């Protein structure tokens, strides 16, 4: 750190993540989480005794500091390819595992039992310490640096060695892959040096258009090899994309599914925290003993208000980091899908014939919109693909546990959200229909004034400006009526977007008191439901757009597949300059 | 955009006011937290404008390149220059993608940072609200509003 | 969501003739990269350093390179950690022995007077720093504690000897002495003895002599060979024009260092016209020698860009005799005065002399 | 079989000294040998020196108390020679305290026995001497700069190509650290089993090689990687290196020795590499490495050793002088 203040080699240095870099961080974050649980239990138990009992949590409090440094120390040994310092790290995992296990087995001798939380967490720590120990040993197996005579050194990847690569997201520590920490330097640089193509450097190998195009062709080539299908239809393309980009699309879904589940921890923590505060009796406390240390149990651990707030804080960090990582994985795949499809479309442009039956039908405008409109709506579909797999899950899980929170009246009120959603699909559809009317009319007026602004000298020396301007105004009035309809539908869209959740709560709570009257609507139950409605409104009132994009994407692939199997320039695969003997030329593929 | 911009900043004002009222100890830490929020809201706009300008100005040559290839397809195949034009496309497409990838990262950089700040608010608000519900006797009513 | 892009269509409208970017285009006159700054501090940043840990393998070189406030932190941490690492050892040994229990001393304590970890920490200070108050003795009835007393002393002796060695190499640092070796802000080119030369003044401020001084001069410029090479920063050595050829100089008064521009010089075709700011030219001057006090060699690096050259100017006299001794008036260190000189290049000067010699004969 | 290397790619001269008529010169330089030892090995000598020293005087203190009758069980009438010596373990602990200067003081040196006063004097003199010896050795170990040479970097293989007409054996040397090597120096030597017209046979003849410096010297300024080339003139021993005999089993080797005092410590260091016959690529140049940034330069150490193909004659430098002379003579007429 003192040298880093005056270190210039780290200005553009390269790295090499050791074998097990991902399994190290995922264990460390799990280990950090459980060490917080031990702290919470330790401070929970000692509150009943007259003494501090510092041995309950300070050993765990020192572990949390040691665990954090163990990954800071490991990272500094990862950036500088000097694995020899991992011996100190290796000793720590060997030593911590042995000492903790002795504690764990001694709990069983005194018959602590799993019914005590400290026995569970200590047992868990043995597994986490053991697994982290195996990670360090696996480094020696692949790097071979301590004992083996010939170390199998590893060099930084070739794409990283380029000075012209500045999007270092694919190769950074797992914490920076989640928090996007590497962007900090680029963002700060944007304040002083404006961002041009100089700052945005060459993209990495994984995201290069040529690299993606190779994978798409391999997906097509393997499809035509494993399966012998003559046509290349919409299903042929759909199966092609999944092969070439499924292994990343599933990762985006996995993050979204977990972030969706972790999102409901908020309402459960809100329900848990307030319910404990809805009880007048705070003199009561966890009370069970084995030696006099007063081990706390599971249910008593999740009854303390402060415990749930801390667990909520940990859960929120995971949810809001998985959710953001879900977006990036979905987006990066979408950008690569666009990159590998623009190349495929352009590669089809070279290999297509120039027949008047072919090129006289699909003008340049037809193929230009294919790249702009047809590809983007397909590209945007891969952005929202995780939603349609998970938004049903998030809504169902939302509905399942919203039934338990308040009862039936919540489902009756939430039905209004579900029942009015199909109308919102109609509003959005009617919004677009009015949008195309303006879009087609704006182009007509803009094309009309383009002639006006092109011959202005003849339109100004002949005093025709007053006459020609009136044509623009009249065309504008026919344009502005369409825009007024669009403005109406987008105004109604906002109303249904924001007034339905208020209507859902209004129906839910009044209906609960009047029709049901099954409870007093305590803040534990009422305010837990308010969070659930906020969490459910966002997927409920945006799932219409996911469906609409999927409908549009089906057209785009259908349109793309029709274009991709058009006439081609034959005889490509198969003395005087102009040597023609027979020369029975033609334009129709067969005959004529 | 104006309707959603006002609703976004008013909901933040509405939320912050209620959290401050439920737990007056929160606004003691809000000022140190708001300053960090300002700098995140400061550097982002400088980069976001530049990236979005780079986002648009990089895709205009791409669509024109497609249009001109369709216009003069016969000439390009005649010169046997399709090898170079495909290489131009990869240079045109890669510039378009890398401009968009940085734009996405900037949005993701903002969204992660502006949600750890929100997470730090939740812990601070929950901690003070629970304590003020044990000593000042908030009676768990405003505590729920302080959380939702 | 509260975003304008909640539901958007596939949009593409022809923004016809999107021209006139009106870019600032200020990169042309942004800066001219320097090879070495005016005060050493080479302005070169390395990239793609494939380090294999050799950055930290030179621990004892690294510790000296660190600034003094950092050294104090490492000095403090290296000893605080050692005291506290063995504080846990003494506390735990007395815990396992059983003399930590606050009761009648029926047994013989492993290390006397250890009552709390505070006493365990203070006893760790006494052993390693060798204060040895003696309230907390080491008893003979603890065979394990005797081993740790041996270990703590050896580690305490080993840490001290290593830390003393690092400090001595930092006390002998002479990079601060090299900052009192002064070069003029701008060097001049003027005629001396009928031949053009690149003059320069370098002075020493402290009264302590710098022994075995040795001055080198190099030209940093991009060089293309007849074979078409591309050498970005080519360094060509420049003779000092000393009377004996060597680089050795005797620095008491501020000496004039000049390079006689003969036919073998890289500056043989420099004209005042091409001496503007953005000219691919730089002269690096490296003054070496061993400081007479610490015996440690030093370097003083300075560079002259093209806009830091002054064609056809003379260095003012600086040494003036006084009643009992000489006198160097450093106020006039870098003052320059114009001189009558040709505005032509060295090649033209040689060519004009060559034509005149033929006409005379 | 195999071809030996005079010096490996990282120094480490592969020469085996044999039949050494050892007069004990290995041990006479204990202080120099102690520094040459590895750090783990130094600790053993460091530890065993102190541990034996404490234990040598532990026996002395125990014997003194035994003879004086102090360790006789029971509270005797005599004044103890050294207080609280009731075991050799107590004598061992008192031995540690005196020499390390902890001085707890539960075991004092009384005024009764004069023999212990002498031994107390002896132990302090021995303690100060041994500590002074160990401090000096560790200071020179902490002042070691051989590991600095590990950051001095040479290209894997050198090249011979064209530059300003003549033929030069080019090369590249880089410095990875940020500290400077004051007063750098480059010596290049060609090692070949060279015979002489008189009939002598030199098994490994080392002929020095000029560095083609601007001032005909050895001083170089190492901040960014440089090209250390040697112009192959009429006197260069490489004047008759044809590309044909550049193969593996060619008795050829270029030693390069970079010397200079490290600015941090002031210790001179050497970096040595050898380019074998198979480690020289004819007719290749070194890629441009130093780029320019907004206000600084940029060295791409990824491209430190990359060489590209460059057109060149495939004839010996001796045939270059003859070809030029014939062309110049023909052009004159
Ligand atoms: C063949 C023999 C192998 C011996 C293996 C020993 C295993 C010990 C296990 C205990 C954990 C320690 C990890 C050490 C890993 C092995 C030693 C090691 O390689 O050190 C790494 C570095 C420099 O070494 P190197 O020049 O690359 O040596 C090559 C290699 N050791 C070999 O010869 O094959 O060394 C360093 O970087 C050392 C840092 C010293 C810092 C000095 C600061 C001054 C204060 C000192 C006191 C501080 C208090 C804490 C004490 C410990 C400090 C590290
Ligand atoms: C008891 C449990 C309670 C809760 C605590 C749980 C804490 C555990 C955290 C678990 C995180 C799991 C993430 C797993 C994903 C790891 C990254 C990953 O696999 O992708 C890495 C990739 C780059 O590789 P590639 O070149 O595509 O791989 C080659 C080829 N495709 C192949 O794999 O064959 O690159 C990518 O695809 C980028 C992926 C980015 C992923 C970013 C995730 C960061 C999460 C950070 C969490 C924030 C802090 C939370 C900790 C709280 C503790 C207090
Ligand atoms: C991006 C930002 C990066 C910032 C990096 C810098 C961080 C600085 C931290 C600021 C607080 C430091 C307090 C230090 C107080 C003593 C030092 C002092 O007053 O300066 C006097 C100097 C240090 O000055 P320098 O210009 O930095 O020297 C660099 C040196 N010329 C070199 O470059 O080479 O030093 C000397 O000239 C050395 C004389 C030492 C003698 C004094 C004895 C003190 C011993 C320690 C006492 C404190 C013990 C505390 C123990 C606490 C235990 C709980
Ligand atoms: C009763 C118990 C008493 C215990 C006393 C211990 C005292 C510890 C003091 C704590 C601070 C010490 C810091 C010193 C570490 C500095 C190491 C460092 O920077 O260089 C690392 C070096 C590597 O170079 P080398 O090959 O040895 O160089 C030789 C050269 N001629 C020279 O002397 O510079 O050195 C190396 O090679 C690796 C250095 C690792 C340090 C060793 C620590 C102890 C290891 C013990 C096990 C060793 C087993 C193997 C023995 C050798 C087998 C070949
Ligand atoms: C559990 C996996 C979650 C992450 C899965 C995706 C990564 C798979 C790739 C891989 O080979 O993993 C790792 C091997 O690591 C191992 O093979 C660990 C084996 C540990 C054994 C422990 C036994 C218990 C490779 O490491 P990485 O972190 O993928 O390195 C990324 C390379 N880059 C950043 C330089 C571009
Ligand atoms: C800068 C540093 C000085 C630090 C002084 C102590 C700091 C903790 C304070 C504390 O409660 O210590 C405690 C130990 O505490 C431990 O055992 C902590 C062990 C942690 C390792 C050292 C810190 C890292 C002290 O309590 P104790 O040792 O149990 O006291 C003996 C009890 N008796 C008096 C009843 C016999
Ligand atoms: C490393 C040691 C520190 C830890 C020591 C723990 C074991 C105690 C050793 C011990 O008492 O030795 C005993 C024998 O043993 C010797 O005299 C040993 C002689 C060889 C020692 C060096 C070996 C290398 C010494 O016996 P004593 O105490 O002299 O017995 C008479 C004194 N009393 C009867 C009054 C008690
Ligand atoms: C530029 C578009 O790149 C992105 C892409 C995504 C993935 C995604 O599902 N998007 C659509 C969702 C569908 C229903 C339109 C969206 C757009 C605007 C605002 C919010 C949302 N939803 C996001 C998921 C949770 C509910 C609200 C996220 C974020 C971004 C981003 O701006 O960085
Ligand atoms: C509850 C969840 C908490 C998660 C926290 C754990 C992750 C942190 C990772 C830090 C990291 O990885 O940062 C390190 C910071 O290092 C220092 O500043 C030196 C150490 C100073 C302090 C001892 C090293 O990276 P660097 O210095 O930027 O790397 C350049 C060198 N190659
Ligand atoms: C370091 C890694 C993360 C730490 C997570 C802390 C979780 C604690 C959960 C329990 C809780 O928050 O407990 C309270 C703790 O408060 C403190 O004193 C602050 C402790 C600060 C710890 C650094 C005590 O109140 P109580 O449980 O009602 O006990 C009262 C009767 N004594
Ligand atoms: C709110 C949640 C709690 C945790 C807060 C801290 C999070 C740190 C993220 C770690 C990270 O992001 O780690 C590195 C960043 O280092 C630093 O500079 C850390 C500075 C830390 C400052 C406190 C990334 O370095 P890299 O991308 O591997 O760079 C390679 C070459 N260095
Ligand atoms: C764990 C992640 C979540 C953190 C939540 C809050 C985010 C900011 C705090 C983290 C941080 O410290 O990030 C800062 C953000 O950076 C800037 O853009 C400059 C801002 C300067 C004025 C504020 C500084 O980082 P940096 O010094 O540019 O990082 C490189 C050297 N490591
Ligand atoms: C499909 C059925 C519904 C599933 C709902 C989603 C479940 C989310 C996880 C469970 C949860 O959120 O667990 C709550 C505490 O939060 C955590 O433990 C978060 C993890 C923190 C990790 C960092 C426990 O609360 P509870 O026992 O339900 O309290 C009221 C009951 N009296
Ligand atoms: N970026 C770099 N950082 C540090 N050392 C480097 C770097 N590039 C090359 N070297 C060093 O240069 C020498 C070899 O350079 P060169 O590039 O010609 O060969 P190489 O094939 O990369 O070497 P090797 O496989 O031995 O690392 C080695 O001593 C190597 O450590």
């Amino acid at each position: 750190w003192g040298s880093q203040s005056s270190k210039v080699h780290i200005h553009h240095s390269t790295w090499l993540h050791f074998p097990g870099h991902n399994l190290r961080w995922i264990l460390t974050f799990i280990l950090l989480f459980v060490l917080v649980c031990e702290i919470a239990e330790g401070i929970l138990s000692d509150g009943v005794t007259e003494s501090r009992h510092l041995h309950l949590y300070m050993p765990a409090g020192m572990a949390f500091m040691a665990a954090i440094t163990s990954v800071v120390y490991y990272h500094n040994i990862e950036t500088s390819n000097f694995p020899k310092l991992l011996i100190a790290l290796l000793i720590y995992w060997t030593l911590a595992f042995i000492t903790k296990t002795i504690k764990f087995v001694k709990f069983y001798d005194h018959a602590i039992g799993f019914s005590q939380l400290r026995f569970c967490l200590t047992g868990l720590l043995v597994i986490l310490y053991g697994m982290l120990l195996l990670v360090e040993v696996n480094v020696i197996r692949v790097r071979r640096y301590i004992f083996f005579k010939t170390p199998r050194e590893v060099k930084p990847p070739e794409d990283l060695q380029d000075l012209g690569v500045r999007f270092l997201q694919p190769f950074v520590n797992l914490l920076s892959k989640g928090t996007y920490w590497w962007m900090n330097a680029f963002i700060k640089t944007a304040h002083k040096k404006p961002i041009d193509l100089r700052a945005i450097a060459k993209l990495p190998i994984a995201m290069r258009a040529l690299t993606n195009y190779q994978r798409l062709c391999v997906a097509f080539d393997a499809q035509a090899r494993k399966d012998t299908q003559s046509p290349q239809g919409a299903r042929a393309i759909w199966r092609a994309l999944c092969h070439a980009f499924g292994r990343r699309l599933i990762l985006s879904s996995t993050f979204r599914i977990l972030a969706d589940l972790l999102g409901f921890a908020g309402p459960l923590c809100i329900f848990g925290i307030v319910d404990h505060l809805g009880k007048e009796n705070h003199v009561f406390q966890p009370k069970t003993q084995f030696l006099g240390v007063y081990f706390v149990s599971s249910q008593e651990f999740l009854g303390n208000a402060y415990v749930l707030a801390v667990l909520l804080f940990l859960a929120l960090l995971l949810q809001r980091t998985f959710l953001q990582a879900s977006y990036y994985v979905a987006i990066e795949t979408g950008i690569n899908l666009r990159g590998a499809i623009q190349t495929k479309i352009y590669n089809k442009i070279m290999h297509m014939s120039t027949s008047n039956l072919s090129m006289g039908e699909m003008t340049a405008g037809q193929i230009c919109n294919l790249v702009a409109i047809d590809t983007n709506q397909l590209m945007w579909f891969f952005f929202l693909c995780p939603n349609l797999w998970t938004m049903p899950v998030q809504i169902i899980v939302g509905v399942i546990l919203l039934y338990y929170i308040l009862g039936v009246s919540a489902l009756i009120g939430a039905a209004v959200i579900i029942l009015l959603a199909p109308v919102q699909y109609f509003v959005a559809t009617k919004l677009s229909q009015a949008q195309r009317t303006t879009l087609e009319h704006s182009n007509e007026r803009l094309k009309q004034t383009n002639e006006m602004l092109r011959g202005m000298k003849l339109l100004k020396l002949y005093a025709w400006e007053s006459i020609f301007c009136s044509r623009v105004e009249v065309t504008r009035r026919k344009e502005m009526t369409s825009l007024r309809a669009f403005a109406v539908y987008t105004s109604i869209s906002i109303f249904m977007n924001t007034a339905i959740p208020i209507a859902a709560v209004l129906i839910t709570f009044v209906g609960h008191v009047s029709f049901f009257k099954e409870s007093d609507l305590s803040p534990s139950v009422a305010f837990a439901s308010l969070s659930l409605f906020h969490i459910l409104v966002t997927p409920l009132f945006l799932l219409s757009s996911v469906v609409r994009s999927t409908v549009k994407a089906l057209v785009s692939v259908q349109k793309l597949s029709e274009f991709l199997s058009s006439a081609e320039i034959r005889e490509e695969q198969c003395n005087f300059c102009v040597q023609i003997i027979g020369g029975f030329f033609t334009w129709t593929p067969d005959g004529i | 955009t104006l309707e959603c911009l006002s609703r976004s900043t008013l909901l933040c004002v509405s939320a912050l006011t209620v959290i401050s009222y439920v737990t007056p100890v929160f606004l003691v830490a809000l000022l140190p937290l708001a300053v960090v929020c300002y700098f995140i809201q400061k550097y982002f706009r400088v980069a976001s404008r530049d990236l979005q300008q780079l986002d648009d100005t990089t895709q205009l040559p791409l669509v024109s390149h497609f249009a001109e290839t369709v216009e003069g397809l016969t000439t390009i195949r005649a010169f046997r220059y399709e090898a170079r034009f495909q290489q131009k496309l990869l240079e045109y497409t890669d510039s378009n993608n890398i401009a968009s990838l940085f734009l996405t990262a900037a949005n993701r950089w903002l969204e992660v940072c502006m949600e750890y700040i929100g997470a730090c608010v939740v812990l601070i608000a929950a901690a003070t609200s629970i304590s003020n519900s044990l000593h000042r006797e908030l009676s768990a009513g405003l505590v729920g509003l302080g959380l939702t | 969501m509260l975003s304008r892009k909640g539901i958007i269509p596939e949009e593409y409208v022809l923004t016809r003739l999107a021209e006139d970017p009106t870019e600032p285009r200020y990169r042309t006159r942004e800066r001219r990269a320097r090879f070495v700054s005016k005060k050493g501090n080479c302005n070169v940043a390395h990239k793609n350093i494939r380090e294999q840990g050799r950055f930290l393998q030179d621990v004892f070189t690294t510790l000296v390179d660190l600034k003094w406030p950092h050294t104090l932190l490492i000095f403090t941490m290296s000893f605080l950690c050692s005291w506290l690492l063995f504080a846990m050892v003494w506390w735990l040994i007395a815990f396992a022995h059983g003399d930590l229990a606050p009761g009648e001393g029926t047994n013989v304590p492993c290390v006397t007077s250890i009552h709390s970890f505070s006493s365990a920490f203070l006893f760790s200070i006494e052993v390693q720093v060798t204060i040895g108050f003696g309230g907390r003795m080491v008893t003979e009835e603890c065979p394990l504690a005797i081993l740790i007393l041996i270990v703590q002393n050896i580690v305490g002796l080993m840490i001290n000897a290593i830390m003393l060695g690092c400090i001595f190499m930092k006390t002998a640092q002479a990079h601060r002495r090299a900052e009192t070796l002064i070069f003029s802000k701008h060097a001049v080119i003027t005629l001396r003895h009928g031949r053009l030369c690149f003059m320069l003044r370098v002075g020493d401020l402290r009264k302590s002599m710098i022994i075995s001084a040795t001055i080198h001069m190099q030209v940093v410029r991009k060089t293309t060979s007849p074979e078409g090479e591309v050498v970005p920063l080519h360094q060509v050595d420049i003779p000092m024009e000393n009377g004996v050829g060597g680089n050795s100089i005797f620095l008491v008064a501020p000496l004039i260092i000049y390079h006689v521009i003969d036919s073998n010089s890289p500056l043989y075709d420099l004209a005042p016209s091409d001496l503007h700011h953005h000219q691919d030219l730089e002269i690096i001057v490296i003054l070496e020698g061993v400081v007479e006090t610490t015996g440690i060699t030093t370097q003083a690096r300075t560079s002259y860009l093209a806009d830091e050259i002054l064609w056809g100017q003379r260095f003012v006299p600086i040494v003036a005799e006084e009643d009992g001794r000489y006198s160097v008036d450093y106020s006039k260190f870098g003052n320059t005065v114009k001189v009558p000189t040709p505005l032509c290049t060295a090649r033209q000067l040689d060519e004009d002399r060559s034509l005149l010699d033929a006409l005379t004969l």
